[PDB]
Order: C-alpha cells, then sequence, then structure tokens
C-alpha cells in the first residue's frame, strides 16, 4: 500500500497529509527526497493537526549562543512536537521513517524543511 | 616500492569458477572484515595558525573516518589571545559537534564518533565575534584520531 506525492515548500512553510482511519499494529514507513532547490527534507507525524511554525520560529530566533545551540534545541522541540521523526535516514540528506501505529485513530503526516547551514564562511541557520 | 590504489576482491569456496575472474556471488557468506574486530593506532598532527584582521575564518578538511572510529580537537592560544569559537561540520557543512569551554578557561576541546560507513570532516575556528581589529592573534591546534589523550600527548607527532 504505497502513495506518491509531490509538492512545493516556499520559506519553510510545511504540507499537512491525513491517514484517516488507521488500525493497531499497522506499521507506517515514509521516505521524502529533493528534487529541485536546496531543500532539506524533515518528516513528522502527529496525533492532533497543529502548526509547528510558532515552535520552529523559536528555535530560528535562538541563534545566539547555547550549549548544542541549534541541534539539541531541534531535538529536544521535535520529541516534544511529534511522536516519531527523522531527519537524515537515506542517502544524502534525504529522510526515511518507520512508526508504528499505537491505537485506533487517525494520523496527520508533516512534510517540510529542517534547519540548517549551508556556508563556510559563517553560521546562519 | 610498494603500490597504493583501489582493488577489487573475489573470493570462493569450492567454486573453482572463480580463479576465471568472473565468478557471481552465490551461496552464504563464509568471510568477513578482520578489523572489525577490535581497535588501531593513534594519528596525531598540531598545527600553528594565525587569524589575520581580513582572515578571520579558516576552515581545514580531515581524511576519511572509518565507522567506530573517534574524533578530538582541542586548541589553545598562544599568548592573551581571546578563545575563538570551534565546531565540526561534514563536507556539506551539517553540523555535528560544537566546542566546548573547559572550567580552567583557557582551551576548547571538541569530540566526536563515527556511525556511517565513511564520514568525511572539516574543522571550523573563527573569531569574528565581533568587528574589532585585534591584529596578530595566534592559536595552537591539536588534533587527534583514535588518541583520547591528547590533552597530554607526551610523544611527537606520530601515524600520519
Amino acid at each position: 500500500r504505497v502513495q506518491h506525492f509531490t509538492g512545493y515548500i516556499e520559506d519553510g512553510r510545511g504540507i499537512f497529509y491525513s491517514l484517516p482511519d488507521m488500525k493497531q499494529g499497522d506499521i507506517i514507513y515514509a521516505s521524502m527526497q529533493n528534487t529541485g532547490g536546496n531543500l532539506d527534507p524533515l518528516v513528522g507525524i502527529m496525533a492532533e493537526e497543529i502548526d509547528p511554525a510558532v515552535s520552529l520560529g523559536q528555535v530560528l530566533e535562538k541563534a545566539l549562543a547555547s550549549e548544542n545551540d541549534l541541534i539539541s534545541e531541534l531535538t529536544a522541540v521535535a520529541d516534544r512536537i511529534f511522536l516519531g521523526w527523522d531527519d537524515d535516514g537515506g542517502k544524502g540528506y534525504s529522510a526515511s521513517l518507520e512508526f508504528t501505529i499505537p491505537r485506533d485513530g487517525t494520523y496527520h503526516i508533516f512534510a517540510g524543511s529542517t534547519i540548517t547551514n549551508q556556508r563556510l564562511d559563517k553560521f546562519q541557520p | 616500492t610498494y603500490t597504493t590504489g583501489s582493488f577489487q576482491l573475489i573470493l570462493g569456496l569450492n567454486a573453482p569458477q572463480v580463479i576465471s575472474g568472473e565468478g557471481e556471488p552465490e551461496g552464504e557468506v563464509f568471510a568477513s572484515l578482520a578489523s572489525l574486530e577490535i581497535k588501531p593506532e593513534a594519528h596525531v598532527q598540531e598545527l600553528e595558525i594565525r587569524l589575520d584582521k581580513d582572515t578571520r575564518y579558516l576552515t581545514q578538511h580531515t581524511r576519511n573516518l572509518q565507522p567506530g572510529d573517534t574524533f578530538h580537537a582541542l586548541v589553545e592560544p598562544i599568548g592573551e589571545a581571546p578563545l575563538p569559537r570551534l565546531r565540526l561540520t561534514d563536507s556539506g557543512g551539517k553540523p555535528l559537534a560544537f566546542g566546548l569551554i573547559d572550567q580552567p578557561g583557557e582551551s576548547v576541546e571538541l569530540n566526536y564518533t563515527c556511525d556511517q560507513d565513511i564520514c568525511e570532516l572539516v574543522v571550523h575556528v573563527d573569531g569574528t565575534d565581533g568587528q574589532k581589529d585585534s591584529g596578530e592573534a595566534v592559536y595552537r591546534l591539536l588534533v587527534g584520531i583514535n588518541a583520547p589523550n591528547l590533552r597530554e600527548s607526551g610523544q611527537t607527532p606520530v601515524g600520519s
């Protein structure tokens, strides 16, 4: 049971996908790859649909100084927002996630872009 | 002299077609790498670097790391130069580690371990905290592979 999607991400604006009426014991598989631009994929899953932009903005605003100023902050926020997520699992910067459905219910699949650095002269997430 | 380069190895068990050099893999495996059972030797390199007014950012590239290896680094200024920032990124810039300031705040250290099959690492040293023209600040950089005693090496740079 495999489905395909294609979309476009603009300035870190995510896209939601709904998986209605899954049953207990079901295992979900996901893979997201870059087909154009500088996109770095990020995949997350959650029970109730809520915009992750507000919290990820706080992650972006703390670009001054911290212990593991980016990676630890992003991991903490992601572990709280999503029940499962994956940043880099495939070949390169592509994502690959496996998640088993705990109970009976409907869930949502979130696709978007992570916070990365693409410069060697200075650091700018 | 000896020779260097890449090679392809074909090993067979009771398959006399291997010696023809066209033996396609078959069956269940019978051999594995010997290095995966244990740990190798240490390699240490020390370099002197200077951050000029227009050269406040510097990057270096490291050789390929096998899975399971460890990486260590530390920076110590020659004199009264302020402590710069230290971080570790791959060849594409993805951050992997950040430098920690020790309680005797005169050096910054870093540590990392290898998970992927091949890892290429880049070490960033930058003192662009502001726009001050401090002048001729010079620091000592010590790096090592599978060398956790970098704090007190004692031996001269060994290995490679």
